[PDB]
């Protein structure tokens, strides 16, 4: 499952940024030097088992982007595109296969079997692009051949060579904390989970073998150190605060769940 | 269109006074992507922040990771600043810390 983003904001005819990485699986692997014009490789099984090929995938992705920002500033007018504007792609993998633009942050269009279609609600103007896109159907030809072909060969170097990354086991750690206190004589429970991979992971706060279906689980958060982090909050009325526990659950701990206590200063105690 | 981004602050780490730790701020789903964000240590402003490659999500909204190495202490308060066009004012969100008991 690798796929590359591209991140390209046109400030105006002669000022631009570009962005450029790509993911294995939910892991960022490469990213785009733009004053270098090379590959960078994040981790050493980045490279995978291609040996130098990288030159051609260098030039190869060299001449796009020189094709694509020359072509986006020779056609702007054309297309009703009026700065200062976003365009993001999106192309990847998995039995799978997906290439997908977007102008403004919504969808434009999209790379089906052979050639660029342009979402319908996007209107005449992804019509006009698709025209552009699709003026040299080897260059579609090319692209058609990255994503069917030349990515299966991609995860094949990559998956195999970095397999010992994305299936480690990190146990988490948690800890307990008042929340900001939502509405008058209520308390806000709050059960932190932090650094534990893999995503999935299970926490509820407890009234001993009781769930308590009012756990708001939070968004599971990125750490930069390759882990993930978590709140899940319970709001209960300051008399009935006794006896809760939070319970995270873990593939890393086999079973050994990590529980906490409302209890100590927490309470507080006397 | 225009996105307003949703900005998450927390620690890697539990507080502990003196112990180094890592304070994060997590901003998602705003657009377009240009951006200011800052780390804030009693309001004032954290030299040498870092923060992870600008991405997106399926909805194409941008997401960024803003972090730096810290270590609280018992009077110290830590928030994250960010600024946005669809902002009227930069958007400050506290990091939520225990502090124990209030009375001894
Ligand atoms: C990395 C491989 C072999 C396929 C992913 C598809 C890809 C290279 C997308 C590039 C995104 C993009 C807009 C490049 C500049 O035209």
């Amino acid at each position: 499952s690798f796929h590359v983003i591209w991140i390209a904001s046109f400030y105006n005819h002669s000022w631009k940024q570009n962005l450029v990485s790509g993911w294995l699986s939910d892991l960022q692997t490469h990213t785009w030097d733009s004053n270098s014009s090379t590959i960078v490789f994040l981790w050493p099984w980045s490279r995978g088992n291609f040996s130098n090929e990288w030159k051609e995938l260098e030039t190869l992705f060299r001449i796009r982007t020189i094709r694509s920002f020359e072509g986006i500033r020779r056609y702007a007018h054309e297309l009703q595109f009026e700065y200062p504007f976003e365009i993001q792609v999106t192309g990847g993998c998995e039995s799978g296969s997906f290439l997908q633009l977007a102008y403004q942050g919504s969808d434009f269009v999209s790379f089906q079997n052979n050639s660029w279609l342009p979402y319908p609600v996007a209107g005449n103007m992804a019509k006009h692009f698709c025209k552009v896109l699709n003026q040299n159907q080897h260059e579609n030809d090319i692209t058609h051949n990255l994503l069917s072909d030349t990515c299966p060969r991609f995860i094949l170097g990559l998956l195999d060579a970095g397999k010992a990354h994305l299936q480690r086991q990190v146990k988490p750690e948690a800890w307990l904390s008042h929340g900001p206190s939502p509405g008058p004589g209520h308390l806000q429970l709050v059960c932190h989970v932090s650094g534990f991979y893999p995503k999935p992971v299970w926490v509820m706060w407890m009234r001993g073998e009781q769930e308590q279906q009012g756990t708001q689980r939070g968004d599971i958060l990125p750490s930069a150190d390759g882990t993930w982090y978590l709140r899940a909050t319970l709001e209960v009325a300051a008399g009935e605060a006794a006896d809760l526990s939070c319970r995270v659950k873990h593939s890393s701990l086999e079973g050994q769940d990590i529980v906490l206590y409302w209890e100590g200063s927490l309470v507080p105690r006397g | 269109i225009q996105r307003t981004p949703k900005i998450q602050v927390y620690s890697r780490h539990p507080a502990e006074n003196g112990k180094s730790n890592f304070l994060n701020c997590y901003v998602s789903g705003f657009h377009p992507s240009d951006i200011e964000v800052d780390l804030l240590k009693n309001g004032e402003r954290i030299e040498k922040v870092e923060h992870s490659d600008l991405s997106f999500s399926k909805d194409w909204s941008f997401y960024l990771l803003y972090y730096t190495e810290f270590t609280p202490t018992e009077k110290d308060e830590y928030a994250c600043r960010v600024n946005h066009v669809t902002l009227s004012q930069p958007k400050i969100v506290k990091w939520d810390r225990d502090m124990g008991s209030l009375v001894p």
